[PDB]
């Protein structure tokens, strides 16, 4: 930490130097950063925030965070910035040009999430959302409500700011913060983004976490957030996400099992019947390997991923004594997987 | 609980297992015991996934009681003298590391989500707290945790500042630090970045602008000047490759000012130079060539001057040179035929290449600093400069600078061969490897006609005369380029081929070679230049520089079709299926049938090589024989009754069907939909998988594309059904249960409901089922209807009427006959009046057969007259 934390609070501020560090923005800060001569005395704070956090730096500490004062109070004119994005998405609640203004909105959104980035950098400015306006910052619920309101790039930056806050958060904060999502995950759509949605599915890990997120079950099935979030996954439709990209979603959402497997916690639930149908999207995966029968990184990514599926499938076996009731829906898939599961079998080596 | 009885009694095993972790030999036993720890963890995830994760929760609160230590070996203040009897950092950092190799394959399994970033920032810390080899240690567990999680979030500044770490090692590395890094690690921060954009475009500026400074460190630092382990030198040349050729993004960075920054750092990175890396370095070089060229279009002569200098100091002497200076001149000459006209085709051409006589003025040095050689100089040096001289040829690309130079290079190939294959002639080789006769084979056959084409064509008689090793191989090339006309020519290659169908597996990749000259490519030649485009061959060395573009028999083929077998090593047809892979044949259609029957065989599994080539050949009668030899290959595998045979019976089946618009093809589905109904798992479920397939390529309607997929297919189909009705062998069960195999027929055809589906279908399979007029289907028909539980017999009279239809449309004569008196039998008084009283639109399905029915349609209302009471 010391010089070193106070670089690594030098380089977040760096990226927020640097024109732009959030994608699809041509300029981050400076006159993309710039009562409005408040929120220009604010700005200018910042720049003495982020000249402090230049000049200085358990489980929810995880990796140790540099704190910086000048990083929280770049973070409090941050919130005005993010306040005036808020503004843009009230005016939008309100509303039953505007555009422009959400542009507007989205470049601040965008300096959120270098903000979020430089919060994930420093302790401090995350442990002012951790206080919260008393919880959640005020600023932050403001996000969240903008969040359930390009826009869904914003809304999934925000729910990956969200993951990295959770991963900041105490799991009690977390567990404070957690329900937010079963909120999110009504807003989450199949029409909204896969990226989007591998977001989510990154905050749904973050979530599984937070202790009020682990209360909330697969069980009670579409009532139950968790499995009906595992039923659109179980769709898979993906039609945002190609390629490795749609795999990757695939990839994070099995990392999410495991890290439920890993839970000693984790038809009557919809997950249930959607794990059955996300085997049988894992099986059509893996008759693609199969067909491919890892050179490329991708390809060697999906032969991880297809044995971390397989684990699953074994996990599913485990999970379920009727496993031939879910595997009589997947019948025709599950003899595929099974020549799938010879292929992995051939694969393993 | 119980399960935590049997953990302490492990526990107790713990307290003697650190005695054991830290011993002489225990960091052997340690592995072993890694091993055992990982299998505990498996066996902790058989017990449960949540004992898995209770391990887990176990392994991480060890992993941070070594973060902790690790924290205060970071400190570098207090440190415990026990770490729990007595506790040694260097005895724990040991025991450590095996804990983290049995952790890195655990974190790979545990595959935690929001846990495990830390743990990667932990595992960087612990490698910035680790020393030489215990760092590497840690740095190759952290490289695998690093390709199993991409970049970390959480590791943000600390992981490029680890990055920035191992830059700062790499300016100031041991030689023997070096042997204790990974080349590994290494390697894997060099995989970390793009070949292009991709992730490297992902990977952040700031982590861009880290790599600048790493860029800084090493040869523009001299860092790389100064002696390194090659391994290192080559993976900091392939790290250049990785991100300062790839120059993914870099708008947010200097760009065109940080070019001229890194055209400084190349010269920096030029180094000794002459005086391999460097050649990826030049590969960078010609990468950065690349990025001047088209740039350049609405530097070169500074590389010239570079390559000025290292002719200067071959000029000084033959001596001065240095041989790895003489090969860096020689490198990039291809580079420099890419640059200039070469890029401006791919125009203006006002860059201009390198004089060719400049550099034939200094080959014509070189010939004399290796007459000027001692026997103990040159020799592989000499290999070098015959490898010069082959990137000379290289250089020379399309044309040689003279075809006296030509001759001057031709003689300079023969140097060690005598006669076969220039005015010094034999004397110039009376004064002078397989791989440089190959080499020299390479430099011939690159030479086409013009000067000296007899001895080009002795160069082939050279080449028939010797046939070793890469020698044959470049043999076999040679005698295929040595004429352009003779290439455009299509006569039987003979030579080593002849001696041997195989030739030996060097030569028979040369024949595949030749082969992609052959079939679908011309057998005329035109360019004939197998140089293409191409870039850097991996670490590979570079070797060789190198109807179509203007329909060919397999007979035409003859021999070479006939070399390719099963018993052939084969594994895969590669390069000889070339473009074939990518007619009135007749005897010629039947050797193509025969060489697709030994790939229908397929000598591997694996490779059916044949995929795809099958697709081309279908693109491209006999095929039905061939496909009944298939057919009767798929009876071989039912005889062979091995899953493995099956399944590449049923893969090639899949093909064919996704391959082939023609029936027989559909046919061969129907035949894989009889696999379908046979058990013993593959089938049905590989089949529809198949059939998935075949529907892709069919861009199928579903049910309006399988009502003409079925049809008579679908009779087929049925026919099959009523061979199982045949012999349906459990009573009504056994008869249920072919009905659940046409369920299962039914859920295939998918169409609203399977049963709905089946009962279109059935109204037609009811005509075909009184067509066969099997007693054992009338018995499956009734089973049917009451599987249908629908009108039964009534539905059979109205099915009876499109049956009668059926009758029509297919006529057994006299057997139809008795069969209609077997229909009779099931009819009893049957339609009588009732038939004639109908007819019509059924008697129109007999006219809409029209010439198919023939006289039969003809005879239909001969027949109908005689069911009123037309010849």
């Amino acid at each position: 930490w010391r010089q070193r934390s106070n670089t690594q609070g030098s380089i977040l501020i760096n990226l927020l130097l640097k024109q732009p560090l959030i994608p699809g923005s041509s300029l981050s800060l400076c006159h993309l950063l710039s009562s409005l001569s408040a929120l220009r005395e604010a700005q200018n704070l910042a720049f003495t925030g982020l000249n402090l956090v230049a000049r200085n730096e358990g489980g929810r500490r995880a990796f140790p965070l540099c704190q910086l004062p000048g990083a929280v109070h770049f973070l409090p004119l941050v919130q005005f910035f993010i306040g005036l994005h808020c503004q843009a998405l009230q005016d939008l609640a309100a509303a039953k040009p505007e555009d422009s203004v959400c542009i507007l909105e989205g470049f601040s959104v965008t300096a959120l999430s270098i903000l979020q980035h430089l919060v994930c950098h420093s302790g401090a400015v995350v442990s002012l959302l951790l206080s919260g306006v008393g919880g959640q910052h005020p600023l932050l619920k403001m996000l969240l409500h903008l969040l359930a309101f390009l826009q869904a790039s914003v809304l999934t930056q925000c729910l990956k700011v969200l993951v990295k806050l959770a991963e900041n958060t105490s799991c009690d904060f977390l567990p404070r913060f957690q329900c937010v999502f079963q909120v999110l995950p009504k807003c989450l759509s199949p029409e909204t983004p896969l990226p989007s949605v591998l977001l989510a599915v990154e905050l749904l890990s973050l979530l599984a976490d937070h202790d009020q997120l682990a209360p909330q079950l697969c069980s009670h099935s579409e009532g139950c957030l968790l499995l009906l979030l595992y039923m659109y996954i179980t769709s898979r439709p993906d039609r945002v996400a190609l390629e490795t990209q749609w795999l990757q979603l695939e990839q994070e959402v099995v990392w999410l099992l495991a890290k439920l497997g890993v839970q000693s916690p984790l038809s009557n639930c919809q997950c249930n019947v959607e794990v059955v149908r996300a085997l049988t999207v894992m099986l059509h995966r893996q008759w693609l390997t199969v067909r491919r029968a890892p050179r490329t990184d991708q390809q060697r990514r999906t032969v991880r991923c297809l044995r971390d599926t397989v684990l699953l499938l074994h996990g599913l076996s485990q999970k379920d004594k009727l496993f031939m009731m879910h595997c009589v829906e997947v019948l025709h898939q599950f003899d595929q997987v099974m020549p799938g599961v010879s292929m992995l079998i051939r694969g393993l080596p | 609980e119980a399960k935590g009885s049997c953990i302490e009694f492990s526990n107790w095993i713990i307290t003697r297992l650190l005695r054991i972790a830290a011993t002489p030999s225990c960091h052997l036993l340690h592995k072993k015991i890694c091993e055992v720890i990982c299998s505990l963890l498996f066996l902790f995830k058989s017990k449960s996934p949540a004992i898995f994760g209770v391990l887990t929760k176990e392994l991480l609160q060890l992993f941070e009681d070594l973060v902790y230590l690790h924290r205060r070996n970071v400190m570098g203040h207090a440190v415990e003298w026990p770490v729990v009897q007595l506790m040694s950092m260097q005895n724990l950092e040991f025991i450590e590391v095996t804990l983290l190799m049995v952790l890195t394959r655990i974190i790979a399994i545990v595959f935690f989500r929001r846990q495990e970033l830390l743990l990667w920032q932990i595992g960087c810390v612990l490698l910035e707290y680790g020393s030489p080899k215990i760092k590497s240690l840690a740095i190759s567990f952290l490289t695998e945790l690093f390709q199993l999680g991409g970049l970390p979030a959480q590791p943000a500044s600390t992981f490029f500042s680890s990055f920035l770490e191992l830059l700062k090692h790499l300016v100031e590395m041991d030689t023997d630090q070096l042997k204790l890094y990974e080349e590994p690690l290494s390697k894997l921060i060099k995989t970390l970045f793009p070949f292009e954009a991709e992730a490297y475009r992902n990977i952040e500026p700031v982590y861009l602008n880290m790599l600048l400074e790493k860029l800084c460190v090493m040869f523009e630092d001299g860092v790389l000047m100064r002696l390194k382990s090659d391994l290192l030198k080559a993976a900091l040349c392939h790290l250049l490759q990785y991100f300062l050729k790839f120059v993914p993004a870099g708008y947010e960075s200097a760009l065109q000012v940080r070019k001229v920054y890194v055209r400084n750092i190349c010269k920096a990175l030029l180094d000794v130079l002459g005086i391999y890396l460097l050649g990826p370095l030049y590969a960078a070089l010609k990468m950065e060539s690349m990025e001047i060229i088209e740039e350049i279009q609405c530097l070169w002569s500074a590389l010239k001057q570079k390559a000025e200098s290292l002719q200067i100091s071959l000029e000084y002497s033959g001596l001065k040179n240095p041989v790895i200076e003489m090969l860096e001149g020689i490198a990039v000459v291809l580079q420099l035929t890419a640059l200039c006209t070469v890029h401006c085709s791919h125009p203006s051409v006002v860059i201009t290449w390198m004089s060719l006589d400049f550099y034939t003025k200094v080959l014509k040095s070189c010939r004399s600093l290796l007459e000027s050689v001692q026997k103990l100089d040159l020799e592989a040096t000499i290999d070098k400069v015959v490898k010069i001289y082959d990137a000379l040829i290289y250089m020379q690309v399309n044309s040689s600078f003279e075809d006296h130079i030509l001759e001057d290079l031709c003689g300079m190939l023969s140097l060690p061969w005598i006669y076969s294959h220039t005015t010094f002639a034999a004397n110039l080789l009376t004064l002078s490897s397989p791989q440089a006769q190959s080499r020299c084979v390479f430099l011939l056959t690159l030479f086409p006609r013009r000067i000296f084409l007899e001895w080009r064509t002795a160069v082939y008689n050279w080449a028939l005369q010797s046939s070793h090793e890469v020698i044959r191989a470049s043999c076999v090339s040679g005698f295929f380029i040595l004429l352009q006309q003779q290439n455009s020519c299509n006569r039987v290659p003979k030579i080593l081929i002849d001696k041997v169908k195989d030739d030996s597996d060097i030569v028979k990749k040369e024949f595949a070679s030749i082969l992609g000259q052959l079939v679908c490519t011309l057998h005329g030649m035109f360019y004939l230049t197998s140089s293409l485009t191409e870039p850097f061959s991996e670490h590979g060395h570079v070797d060789l520089f190198c109807q179509h573009e203007c329909q060919l028999k397999a007979s035409v083929c003859k021999p070479f079709l006939f070399l390719l077998k099963k018993k052939i090593p084969s594994p895969v047809k590669l390069a000889f299926i070339d473009n074939l892979h990518h007619r009135e044949d007749e005897t010629d259609v039947k050797a193509v049938l025969g060489t697709l029957l030994n790939l229908m065989e397929d000598p591997d599994k694996d490779v059916r090589a044949f995929s795809g080539n099958i697709k081309h050949i279908l693109e491209s009668f006999i095929k039905e024989l061939f496909v009944l030899r298939m057919k009767e290959a798929y009876t071989h595998a039912q005889i062979s009754r091995n899953n493995e045979l099956k399944d590449t019976l049923i893969l090639t089946t899949g093909d064919i069907g996704r391959a082939a618009k023609g029936d027989l093809v559909p046919f061969a589905l129907l035949h894989l939909l009889h696999c379908l109904l046979s058990k013993s798992a593959s089938v049905s479920g590989a089949a529809y998988t198949e059939i998935r397939a075949l529907v892709a390529a069919k861009s199928v309607k579903l049910q309006s594309f399988f009502s003409q997929y079925k049809k008579p297919i679908c009779q087929f189909l049925v026919e099959s059904l009523h061979s199982s009705q045949m012999t349906a062998l459990d009573v009504a069960h056994q008869r249920e249960m072919a009905l659940n195999t046409l369920s299962e027929i039914a859920n295939v055809f998918d169409f609203p409901d399977l049963n709905r589906f089946l009962t279109r279908t059935l109204q037609v399979l009811l005509p075909d089922l009184a067509a066969k007029a099997s007693p054992a289907a009338s018995a499956l028909i009734r089973t049917l209807g009451k599987q249908l539980n629908v009108n039964r017999r009534e539905i059979l009279i109205n099915n009876f009427k499109y049956i009668f239809s059926h009758l029509v449309c297919s006529c057994s004569k006299d057997e139809l006959e008795r069969a209609l008196h077997y229909l009779k039998n099931e009819t009893e008084i049957e339609l009588g009046s009732l038939l004639r009283q109908d007819f019509q639109g059924l008697h129109n399905e007999l006219l809409l057969r029209i010439g198919e029915h023939y006289q039969q349609v003809f005879n239909g209302l001969s027949i109908l007259a005689s069911f009123a009471s037309i010849i």
